[PDB]
RNA sequence: UGCCUGGUGUCUUGGGUGU
């Protein structure tokens, strides 16, 4: 049931390399990420992202 | 404040007196409804007690 | 080729409001009753009272879209000092023997007067004049 | 709120072509140019650049809008010449006059130090 | 001493290569 | 208190510089009345 | 509220000359000498130190939240 | 102190200037040739204390239309600055902070005891009086 | 409040602001606000590969949809679609994509005096928050950019947007039926500056030449001979507006009686859309009828009349923004010999009302018949003081060079008039409370600073400065007294005349 | 501060605004048509006023109903090499070419008004209705409907 | 044929002029330096503690203007362009900053000093904040009184003056020809006499002045351009020149294969 | 195999914004 959902993500690849986002929507391969950095949600594929885990940053294997 | 409201307005108690010299603003006052109502003391002006 | 030729005489200048541009009159040295007025720009052809002028008015400068004249060519302005182009929107068929021709070089009008005889061929939409100093 | 990036301003998408290039049939030997994330910086220079060729008979550019990073030139030049090969050739020359004018100024900053 | 020491006359001496009423020299408390 | 330095400092400014517009504008002042009875 | 690092108009970086331009108005010196001495040309650059209030002063003079 | 009512019944002078008997920049004083002679009675400490707390921000208010003064007292009030120091204790429901407040450099001595100077709402911007590009008119 | 005017769906407000690159029927419409709001398009074979692709882009992305709605009547909504390209259109579906460009949609700003108050414009999808007007269309809306909100509604049928299209198009309401003259023209810098590039004595390169003509969209591709061709070839402003003008135009105007030579270069001719002679200003390209403006539409038809919008503007806005235009405080004065003129000129007037005071005071003065001897005195008073304020405005206009900025701007039409130059430079003149001079409000004087019983022209409000020197305390309270007494009388009227336009229509 | 209000309407960046010999680009630019229909010369007086004293390091004097007068200002203004009126020659930002018109320039202040368009803009396609008469709310923080 | 002469030196400005080049070229150079010349810049700020008055965004956003040292620009890589998952130390350099006061009385300056490289690309001479000597300062970044502390990781990246401001390397660059105005491309507003009412250009005596007899040149162009370089540190003038010089080269090269390419 | 949510008072009053 999108265990992504609601989790602390960072961006690796494109124009938001390096950004601390929460993930907002799941329907599936487009994930749409609030940032931190401004007050603005963007969509983003499931590639480009790095989800906060118990030990350090893991990719799209959680 | 001049209580006299909106029923029954009239320009007179809106106009801006001779009178008004040094004890109220010649040039702060609302807009609409209130403008000329509405007064704003000048800066040396008191109330006696 | 050239469809009106004389020698002019500048009797006044006017500069007036603006700053680039003169209001000259001149009379043909040998006809008079031919009457020059003209508007010319001051900084490429500035002229001052009693000159002499040459004036050549053409319907065309043989021997659409406008382009830069090429070295190579030539035409019948490389004898001239000042030419100008314009449109004739006014023939005035006036009286016995006065007519007058008003011409616009884009906004800058020149009225002509004279005898039929010599202005008969000026019956032209579009007239190059030419003055050599 | 609909502020764009401001990365958009020169970063170019993978869909959208750098240059196209369009012929304008109405007079003869004629293109038109459309540059993608660009200003007048490059416009200006080329423009300039290519009025002063005697086979170039019309240049001009305008940036239809300030809130879109592109504009559009329009070239026509004589019969003999193709007007690609005149835009090579003020970009080959601009480039030139550049590598001279940088070689010159290290000159004199080297004397000058 | 100051400019006001000098002499007139070498005060004269001082020509540039007089205040004025409307022109405040700015501060920071201000007053009231 | 314990004022910082650049407290002080600033205070110490403002004074220097009320003294100096008390005595410098009202100079000028008294230089222009003068000036417009005469004419 | 404190010195903005960059003039405004043109992006000279002001934010290290405030402390100077203290001293040197301690010494005696005019503002506009101050400002001279600075190094501070353009009008520009001289609104920025001349027309800054320092309101940090006023905001440090209240309690830490913390400690 | 002098009321509405006692006012009737004096004879004010504007300035001390007043109190004793060619440029084209300078303003035209009245002429009052009407009386042969004055006794004053008291003199104005000074006129442009006239005005309230939000129209003593305006500089040279003489020298502008009477609606602008007044349009101009109707926005000074919704400028963004520092209403107080202790925004950071307070729980407001709206608060508005600028970032960086100046003093402005053409002031009016009101403002001095107005606080203008320490809580400024506003800031000094090069500006440029032209039509550059059409998107200003 | 409920059934003859009730609150709408479909709508959208915001900030305006003013794009010189739009065209006149085109408004700027926010991204946001054309993902929020939306259009039923029904799905057939025409644009049935489209809409899937608007469906799977989603309601996110634009261009997009939000919703798709079966025969039966059923919403699907596509934010809560885990299988939005699991979804196949069938014809006779509507999908609720999102706005698009070249929607006609309409335009309203209140209060709605007239029906040009709503006009139905082209939607442009433009990033950033505020509406975008091309600045011709700011008179009918009588709109300005200083905070001003206008309302977008958003047709939701075949038939109600072919209604829009063809009935309340901007192009379609140029002409009024209330005085059969324009509504629109061009106005502000852009009538400043096609006063300015009209001059006799604007001339023009060629490479700012092919620039110029590249900018106008109508232009066929040819470049008009310059006017002067040797020594170096030069065009005037005129033949670059004549470009902008569609050919088969014929306009003549004489303006003073000027003569077909027009040495001042007045008046006006136009023979097949090209300018032969005189100055383009507010007489020209103005909303006046007889102008330009109406004889386009009326022999071009609307969509010609607003390409002319277009052309003239952004010809007219590339030779300013490479020009330039600016005031000063330098343009509102005048010469030592012109303010001497006009202190003799006041002094004149205030003695002859002196010597009006004293004839009335020794029953020397004549009485206007139906006028009491005050009254006659008032009125004679006021006459000479008027004619004082007019006379040193005339003399300080006089004075003007042509490179004043404020006599450029007062020529053109484009701002201001002569009242305002009389009143920056000369004089402010006499106040006026209720239509007559500064009352008694205090014990038979006007401030306490005055005698008792006094009627000189200074005692009763009349300000001899201007507002480049200064108004002294009693002046400024006179003059605060009018603007205060103009401030009531317009919040006051407003109320009157709308309800007796309520009365009128109902 | 002489009620001259307005609206952004578009943002240029440093190398697009037009330039002093100096280098100074303005931080805003207004239209010259302001001015002569509302009669705010005090405007152009601050505008001369400030820029006096920011040359000088001092801060103007604009009490109302003083000795002050337009021409000493511009005298002091013309002893520090300036043009005595404001005005300067000023350069085109796009092609760098000099502008046939000089400009007024100089710095005054401004302020920000509350209104913000981001606290302005709304849009509605369809929500909440009221329960009586069943048309929508009224209000933008209640996704409301416009009359 | 292009002319460089160089008028006065120094390490953060250059003033020097321009001859046989178009107006067009001076003007897109000009350009070019103020908005198109790569520097390095705090882009990212990870707050870990910040009890001090300023808001975290207030001061993230004076670090981002804080000029830092961008020799070696040319090596870095953009963030955008690096393949590396997260930031590596070839397309970001890694500055830290803690800040304490001690003791219950006086205030403590935090200065742009207090920002340490931590990582960064090897051997390259980047990253380092700008210092005008050895006992500079520097940037006078927030103030401190009693257990406030300030403990904040930033991370700055490449990148162009179109972007952000905070990345422009040059701060006001003056430009001039023609003091004399023999070319007529200005008409100057006057009251009594236009010659004795406009200042002299700073350039007067560097071109001779028009003789009164002397007839208007409709042949003439702009020559000369009298323009000056002024920088924030980041860079030195003739690094911004040169440079700027080549961001234009590489610009051209880059529509010449475009062209090339497209047939 | 553990499986995802749309539902928002009312009435007064005040202060404002654009005409
Ligand atoms: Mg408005
Ligand atoms: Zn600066
Ligand atoms: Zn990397």
């Amino acid at each position: 049931r999108d265990p992504t959902l609601n989790k602390t993500v960072k961006i690796r690849q494109g124009g938001y390399k390096g950004k601390i986002g929460i993930v907002k929507e799941a329907n599936g391969d487009r994930f749409r990420v609030e940032l931190h950095n401004p007050n603005k949600t963007i969509p983003i594929p499931c590639s480009f992202l790095l989800i906060e885990s118990t030990h350090g940053w893991v990719p799209y294997e959680d | 404040n001049t209580p006299i409201g909106r029923d029954g307005k009239l320009a007179k108690p809106r106009q801006l007196h001779n009178t008004h010299w040094g004890l109220v603003c010649p040039a702060e006052t609302p807009e609409g409804q209130a403008c000329g109502l509405v007064k704003n003391l000048s800066l040396l002006s008191g109330i006696s007690i | 080729s050239a469809l009106f030729d004389d020698i002019f005489t500048v009797q006044t200048v006017d500069n007036g409001r603006y700053n680039k541009v003169s209001r000259i009159i001149g009379i043909s040295t040998t006809n008079s009753a031919i009457k020059l007025t003209l508007d010319i720009n001051n900084e490429m052809f500035p002229v001052s009272q009693d000159d002499s002028l040459t004036v050549t008015l053409a319907n065309s400068l043989s021997l659409k879209s406008w382009r830069p004249p090429k070295p190579t060519d030539k035409s019948l302005a490389d004898d001239y000092d000042y030419v100008m182009f314009g449109t004739v929107y006014k023939f005035e068929e006036g009286d016995e023997d006065k007519i007058k021709v008003y011409v616009s070089f884009g906004g800058l009008l020149m009225c002509l007067e004279g005898g039929y005889k010599s202005l008969a061929s000026l019956k032209q939409d579009n007239l190059y004049i030419l003055i050599r100093r | 709120m609909n502020a764009p990036d401001r990365f958009e301003l020169f970063i170019l998408p993978d869909d959208v072509p750098k240059l196209k290039i369009t012929p304008d049939s109405r007079v003869p030997n004629c293109i038109i140019i459309k540059f993608e994330r660009e200003d007048h910086t490059l416009a200006n220079l080329l423009r300039e650049e290519l009025a002063l060729y005697p086979d170039v008979t019309f240049v001009a550019y305008k940036v239809e809008h300030p809130l879109f990073a592109n504009f559009v030139m329009r070239l026509q030049t004589e019969e003999g010449t193709r007007p690609k090969q005149a835009l090579e050739r003020a970009c080959a020359s601009i480039i030139n006059k550049l590598k001279t004018l940088d070689h010159k100024f290290n000159e004199e900053w080297n004397i000058k130090n | 001493l100051a400019i006001e020491n000098l002499h007139p006359d070498d005060r004269l001496l001082l020509v540039d290569p007089s205040p004025v009423f409307f022109l405040r020299r700015p501060q920071y408390v201000s007053d009231g | 208190v314990v004022a910082s330095k650049a407290s002080s400092s600033m205070l110490k400014i403002d004074q220097r510089n009320k003294k100096l517009n008390n005595r410098f504008i009202r100079k000028a002042e008294m230089a222009a009345v003068e000036k417009r009875k005469l004419r | 509220m404190i010195i903005p690092v960059r003039c405004f108009s043109c992006g000279k970086v002001v934010g290290d000359k405030w402390d100077a331009y203290l001293r040197l108005l301690e010494e005696g010196k005019q503002e506009g000498d101050a400002l001279d001495e600075l190094k501070l040309k353009r009008y520009c650059c001289r609104r920025m130190v001349l027309t800054h209030v320092d309101l940090i002063e006023k905001f440090l003079r209240y309690n830490p939240l913390e400690k | 102190y002098v009321d509405g009512e006692e006012e009737e019944t004096i004879m004010i002078a504007m300035t001390p200037e007043d109190l004793q008997t060619n440029d084209t920049a300078k303003r035209i004083k009245p002429e009052m040739s009407t009386s042969s002679h004055h006794t004053f009675t008291h003199c104005e400490i000074h006129p442009s204390m006239i005005l309230g707390v939000a129209a003593s921000i305006i500089p040279f208010p003489d020298h502008n239309q009477s609606p602008r003064n007044t349009y101009q007292s109707a926005m000074g009030k919704q400028a963004m600055g520092v209403f107080l120091t202790n925004y950071n204790v307070r729980m407001d429901t709206m608060a508005n902070i600028l970032y960086y407040p100046q003093k402005p450099l053409a002031k009016t001595q009101a403002m001095e005891y107005l606080k203008f100077r320490e809580l400024p709402a506003g800031q000094n911007a090069i500006v440029a009086i032209a039509c550059y590009s059409g998107y200003n008119q | 409040g409920n059934l003859m005017g009730k609150r709408v769906d479909f709508s959208a407000r915001t900030v305006i602001s003013g794009d010189p690159n739009l065209e006149l029927d085109q408004v700027g419409v926010p991204i946001s606000i054309a993902k929020t709001l939306s259009y039923p398009e029904t799905v057939t074979q025409y644009n049935i590969h489209r809409l899937t692709e608007y469906v799977r882009n989603g309601p996110n992305e634009h261009p997009g949809a939000k919703y798709v709605i079966r025969d039966n009547g059923d919403r699907i909504d596509l934010r809560y679609h885990k299988r939005a390209g699991d979804i196949v259109l069938q014809y006779g579906w509507k999908v609720e994509r999102h706005l698009m460009d070249d929607d006609p949609v309409l335009f309203n700003r209140q209060p709605s005096l007239h029906k040009m108050s709503m006009m139905a414009h082209r939607v442009k999808v433009m990033p950033y928050s505020t509406f975008r007007l091309n600045l011709s269309v700011t008179s009918p809306y009588n709109a300005d950019f200083d905070g001003d909100e206008m309302n977008l509604h958003v047709p939701q049928s075949e038939e109600t947007r072919a209604e829009l299209s063809q009935l309340c198009a901007v192009p379609l309401q140029i002409v009024s039926p209330q005085s059969n003259k324009p509504v629109m023209g061009i106005v502000q810098d852009t009538l400043c500056g096609v006063r300015k590039m009209t001059l006799r004595d604007t001339f023009i390169e060629y490479e700012q030449v092919m620039n110029m003509l590249f900018w106008v969209p109508s232009w066929d591709g040819v470049v008009p001979q310059p006017a002067i061709l040797k020594p170096k070839p030069l065009w005037t402003g005129k033949q670059l507006l004549s470009i902008a003008i569609p050919s088969g135009i014929h306009l003549q105007r004489t303006d003073g009686g000027n003569s077909l030579l027009s040495p001042k270069d007045n008046g006006m001719l136009i023979v097949d859309g090209k300018v032969m002679f005189g100055v383009v200003d507010k007489k020209t390209v103005g909303s006046g009828g007889g102008g330009l403006i109406h004889t386009v539409m009326r022999e071009k038809g609307p969509k010609i009349c607003a390409e002319l919008f277009g052309n003239i503007q952004k010809v007219v806005n590339y030779w300013l923004l490479h020009n330039g235009f600016s005031i000063g405080i330098g343009d509102a004065i005048a010469d030592a010999s012109t303010m001497k003129e006009i202190t003799h000129a006041i002094s004149s007037a205030k003695e002859q009302v002196q010597e009006i005071i004293y004839k009335a005071q020794h029953n020397e003065l004549e009485l206007k018949p139906g006028m009491t001897l005050r009254e006659s005195f008032e009125g004679e008073v006021s006459r000479t003081l008027n004619d004082a304020r007019d006379s040193a405005g005339r003399s300080a206009e006089m004075n003007l060079k042509d490179l004043n900025n404020v006599k450029q701007m007062v020529s053109a039409g484009s701002k201001g008039s002569f009242i305002n130059i009389a009143q920056m430079s000369a004089c402010v003149g006499q106040q006026m409370v209720e239509g007559k001079r500064i009352a008694f409000g205090f014990a038979d004087r006007s401030l306490p600073h005055f005698t008792k019983d006094d009627f000189s022209p200074e005692s009763k409000g009349f300000v001899e400065n201007s507002y480049l020197r200064g108004l002294t305390p009693q002046e400024f309270f006179f003059h605060a007294m009018a603007g205060r007494e103009g401030l009531i009388d317009t919040a006051v009227k407003t109320a009157e005349t709308g309800y007796i336009q309520r009365r009128l229509v109902k | 501060r002489h009620g001259q209000k307005g609206t952004i309407g578009v943002t240029y960046r440093h190398e697009d605004m037009p330039f002093s010999a100096e280098g100074i680009v303005p931080d805003l630019i207004i239209n010259p048509h302001a001015i002569p229909s509302r009669m705010t010369v005090a405007h152009l007086i601050e505008c001369l006023l400030s820029k006096v004293g920011s040359i000088r390091g001092y801060e103007g004097d604009a009490t109302p109903f003083t000795d002050l007068t337009v021409d000493a200002v511009s005298n002091l203004l013309r002893d520090n090499g300036y043009q005595s009126r404001g005005f300067e020659v000023m350069y085109n930002g796009h092609t760098g070419k000099k502008l046939m018109a000089q400009v007024f320039f100089g710095p005054t202040y401004y302020q920000r008004l509350r209104h913000m368009v981001d606290d302005k803009i709304h849009a509605r396609a369809r929500g909440p209705v009221q329960v009586l008469t069943r048309q929508p709310v009224e209000g933008r923080s209640r996704d409301g409907g416009l009359r | 044929e292009p002319k460089v002469n160089i008028i006065n030196a120094q390490d953060d400005e250059v003033e020097l002029m321009l001859s046989d080049v178009n107006l067009s070229l001076a003007n897109s150079l000009r350009r070019t330096m103020l908005a198109e010349v790569p520097t390095l810049a705090i882009d990212l700020v990870e707050i870990k503690m910040n009890t001090s008055v300023l808001a975290d965004e207030f001061i993230s956003h004076r670090l981002g203007l804080i000029p830092l040292v961008s020799e070696d620009v040319e090596e870095m890589k953009y963030s955008r362009d690096c393949t590396c998952e997260d930031y590596c130390d070839e397309c970001s350099v890694v500055l830290e900053l803690s800040a304490r006061h001690e003791g219950e009385e006086g205030t403590t300056d935090v200065y742009s000093s207090s920002l340490i490289k931590v990582s960064g690309p090897g051997n390259l001479n980047v990253g380092e904040p700008v210092r005008r000597d050895d006992y500079d300062q520097g940037i006078l970044l927030c103030k401190l009184r009693n257990h406030q502390e300030l403990n904040i990781r930033c991370i700055a990246k490449k990148g162009i003056a179109k972007e952000h401001a905070k990345w422009s390397p040059c701060s006001a660059i003056a430009f001039e020809y023609d003091p004399h105005n023999k070319l007529k491309h200005t008409d100057f507003w006057f009251e009594v006499d236009a010659k004795k009412e406009w200042p002299d250009s700073k350039y007067a005596t560097w071109e001779e002045p028009p003789k009164p007899g002397e007839v208007f040149d409709y042949k003439a162009k702009p020559n000369r351009f009298y323009m000056t370089v002024e920088t924030t540190g980041s860079l030195k003038a003739n690094q911004v020149f040169s440079r700027g010089i080549k961001t234009l080269q590489e610009k051209l090269a880059n529509v010449l294969f475009e062209l090339e390419n497209s047939r």
